């Protein structure tokens, strides 16, 4: 009851799990000792944090937070350090320790020493594109990695089949503006114009019969997230499924 | 027009709006007409005076019928010599109940009656009789403002002869607060995922209250979210406020809330309360 | 056995200037310092080989050159040529050419006779402009000297409606340029912006609303246009709707009083009316300015 602490954990699925604890000043405790401090002629507190440490709770383990920290001391404030976890596959809720050491202060003496440790479980918990018919999974072998400079480049759509008639389908890009609150008309028009006119796909109806190369050229700039347009089409009626994947800044 | 107050301020205003390329800048109660004014401050800091707006507006309902009056039924100066003169207030008791088409006057269809009562109104010739260049020639002009509705018949050409110039002139408060200080936080980004190509919104503030607060929000990211933890390092210059953050996470509910409910506060050094924050992630 | 036509927007850079079409358009735009892009559209031919050896595939359009486009056995390859688009202020295109059998049958037209009879005329006259220059010469890969051509009149199908207003300005309504003072203004300064609009010969379909409402929309040069309440970004005088005539070269204005920015973009659209779904075209003229 001097410094309220909370830990927030965010699940970055393309990397490690990120969890950050957060100290604060706990105002419902500060006016308490503010009353006696301004009784003794002091305006704000001088609590000194001298040893702050998060340890990985286990039989025994410890971690290290993902940037640098000094030995600090603040009056009415909040600080928050971040430490990276390891992104679990399924069903193992890890736990942490989070010890701390607040050192209070008085007139060049009487440093009433305090310490605190709140151990709890660090599990807040709130690119394969499947075919959705017969598990013909597609993945780009270098997705989201392309700094092109309006030059040619090549990608790799590694199709993974049932190995049962593995020669079936054809890619294409569809350079055509799709035909679609008036600025909601205009934002959709600018999105559909920059999608259907910015890159070209130099191997158009490539008719793949399990890698591909798919050379593009890319004649306008801007971050093309999710790279729409690049559809495939298969032996059945309409397997017009997307890739929905891969991105390229073009500057 | 916005102008100076009644003191010796001499503020270097440069923004204005006179209708200089049109004379007819319309408006229809659903769109904006945003008017912007650059009031640059003089040799001292900008004070707390009361300024004065000057708007020379007019309603549309007198303008549109001038071609229904001074063109349709006052063509010849002998046909409008005495026919209009003895029944001008009878015409102004006739045209005041016109009830024009101000429901579809956005796209087209200016100068049409919107069918209030078109057929019963021609009985006025019976109980009062005047010159037939008005008493018999303007009912055809009443049909010529019933049908024949021009979408834009260059209405600024026949406007200035009969349009009255109303002029509202409201005040202008220059309403503000009074606490000047500064800040400069500095930052250095720590890698999460990959650099997402961060883009800046702004940095400025203005506040005065009791147990006063100054909240800030971060920049704007346009890659995949949950992005890089910005590590920050303060230079809380020219005052002694109260910090509340260290090394936040730039696509989240975190906010570097540098509050200021404290002392070391100069007053009225600029146009308002101001504290130029100017965060630097370099 | 297909066809597609794509416009052009990026000026490009010198370090990538090694593929044939970008050095052609850059070399053509070293002189003639009024055009930059949006006038050098780019058509996508896709050669396919139904034979059993490689071929080498030059193409010359007008003064365009190629590379040694080595094609393979059953391999489709896509070959990229740039053309300046067909200006309707250098020509008129309202002439049907009679065929070479003068049998005097004197047939009908049998549609909206002022629209499809000149609309299909627009189609195969733009096809006449594409056919009448495009030249290819092919020789088989190190096994012959069989240097022949490859005719196209059994190959280019028709033009669809994308491939009319992509090739031919004057299928859509107003030609628009944007005349600006500076691109490199500081913060506290006031700028007249001046669009210049050119109503067309093919406004003859309507004439009803002589007044036609535009808009001016401001884009950030990343994405995501600013609202009407452009708070702390850009300032302006009056509502931006600012009508034009379907009569002659009308002008318009705003006063872009800039505030605390960098790298903006201005473009228009044409809306014919005030209501929603009145909007009929979106021009692509995108003059960018920077703010320091």
């Amino acid at each position: 009851l001097l410094n309220m602490r909370l830990r927030n954990i965010s699940l970055k699925s393309e990397h490690c799990i990120l969890s950050s604890l957060d100290f604060q000043t706990s105002k419902a405790s500060e006016q308490l000792t503010k009353k006696f401090i301004y009784p003794q002629e002091h305006n704000s507190f001088l609590k000194l944090n001298f040893q702050e440490i998060s340890y990985k709770l286990i039989d025994g383990t410890s971690q290290i937070e993902l940037d640098p920290i000094c030995p600090l001391k603040v009056p009415l404030t909040a600080f928050s350090y971040d430490s990276i976890s390891a992104t679990f596959k399924l069903v193992l809720l890890p736990k942490s320790t989070q010890p701390h050491r607040v050192k209070i202060t008085l007139a060049y003496e009487l440093e009433l020493h305090p310490n605190l440790k709140l151990p709890v479980r660090t599990s807040w918990e709130t690119s394969l594109v499947n075919s959705k018919l017969s598990n013909v999974k597609f993945k780009f072998i270098n997705s989201n990695i392309k700094v092109i400079k309006g030059e040619k480049f090549t990608m790799r759509l590694q199709i993974i089949n049932s190995s049962s008639s593995p020669l079936d389908l054809v890619v294409y890009y569809n350079n055509t503006i799709n035909p679609i609150t008036l600025e909601n008309q205009y934002q959709l028009h600018n999105k559909y114009r920059k999608i259907a006119e910015g890159i070209i796909l130099l191997s158009n109806d490539y008719k793949i019969p399990y890698f591909a190369d798919l050379r593009f050229i890319g004649i306008m700039s801007g971050y093309y997230g999710t790279l729409s347009g690049l559809k495939v089409l298969d032996l059945n009626t309409n397997e017009l499924i997307e890739v929905g994947n891969g991105a390229s800044v073009l500057i | 027009e916005l102008s100076a107050p009644d003191t010796r301020n001499d503020y270097n205003i440069r923004g204005d709006y006179i209708a200089t390329t049109p004379a007819l800048i319309t408006f229809d109660g659903n769109e904006s007409f945003i008017n912007c004014y650059e009031i640059t401050a003089n040799n001292n800091f900008d004070s707390k005076d009361i300024f004065n707006l000057k708007v020379r507006y007019n309603t549309l309902k007198e303008q549109l019928d001038c071609f229904i009056t001074d063109a349709v039924l006052i063509e010849g100066d002998v046909e409008w010599f005495i026919l209009f003169e003895k029944w001008k207030t009878f015409w102004e008791l006739e045209i005041l109940k016109k009830l024009k088409y101000d429901y579809d006057a956005f796209k087209e269809n200016r100068i049409i009656r919107l069918l209030k009562t078109s057929i019963d109104l021609n009985k006025t010739k019976s109980k009062i009789r005047n010159l037939c260049i008005e008493k018999a020639v303007l009912d055809k002009i009443l049909i010529c403002l019933n049908k024949v509705s021009r979408g834009i018949a260059v209405c600024n050409t026949d406007m200035d002869e009969y349009v009255r110039n109303l002029v509202p002139k409201q005040l202008t408060v220059p309403v503000q607060l009074p606490g000047f200080e500064q800040f400069f936080h500095v930052q250095f980004e720590q890698m999460e995922t990959s650099h997402d190509a961060l883009h800046d919104t702004i940095a400025t503030i203005g506040n005065s209250l009791s147990y006063t607060v100054i909240v800030e929000n971060l920049s704007g990211q346009w890659g995949q979210d949950v992005i890089d933890d910005g590590g920050y390092i303060f230079e809380i210059l020219s005052s002694n406020e109260w910090l509340i953050h260290g090394q936040k996470r730039c696509a989240i509910k975190e906010k570097r809330k540098e509050f200021e409910v404290h002392l070391i506060p100069l007053k009225k050094g600029y146009l308002n309360f101001p504290r130029v924050e100017i965060t630097n992630i370099n | 056995p297909s066809m597609d036509i794509i416009p052009l927007n990026e000026l490009f850079s010198s370090q990538v200037e090694n593929v044939d079409w970008i050095e052609y358009v850059m070399s053509k735009i070293r002189a003639e310092s009024n055009l930059h892009s949006r006038d050098f559209i780019l058509l996508l031919l896709d050669f396919r080989n139904s034979w059993i050896d490689g071929i080498k595939l030059n193409v010359q359009f007008e003064d365009f050159t190629s590379n040694e486009y080595h094609v393979e056995a059953s391999h489709t390859s896509r070959i990229i040529v740039p053309i300046k688009k067909i200006d309707y202020k250098k020509y008129n295109f309202e002439n049907t050419p009679i065929p070479r059998i003068f049998p005097g049958r004197q047939f009908i037209q049998s549609g909206l006779n002022e629209e499809q009879t000149i609309e299909m005329r627009q189609k195969f006259w733009c096809r006449e402009h594409i056919i009448s220059k495009l030249k290819c010469n092919w020789k088989l890969t190190t096994d012959q000297s069989v240097t022949g051509s490859v005719d196209f009149n059994k190959f280019i199908e028709k033009f669809d409606h994308k491939m009319v207003y992509t090739i031919y300005p004057g299928r859509l309504f107003y030609g628009v340029q944007l005349l600006l003072d500076e691109p490199k203004v500081k913060v506290g300064e006031i700028i007249n912006l001046k669009i210049i609009t050119e109503p067309t010969s093919t406004c003859r379909r309507k004439q009803n609303s002589t007044v036609n409402f535009l808009d001016i929309v401001i884009f950030d040069s990343k994405t995501s246009k600013i609202l009407p309440r452009s708070n702390r970004r850009i300032l302006y005088n009056g509502s931006l709707t600012k009508p034009i005539s379907t009569t002659k070269v009308s002008e318009i204005n705003l006063e872009i009083i800039p505030i605390e920015k960098g790298r903006y973009e201005f473009s228009v659209c044409i809306s014919k009316s005030n209501n929603q779904d009145g909007i009929i075209q979106f021009d692509s003229e995108n003059v960018i300015l920077s703010v320091i």
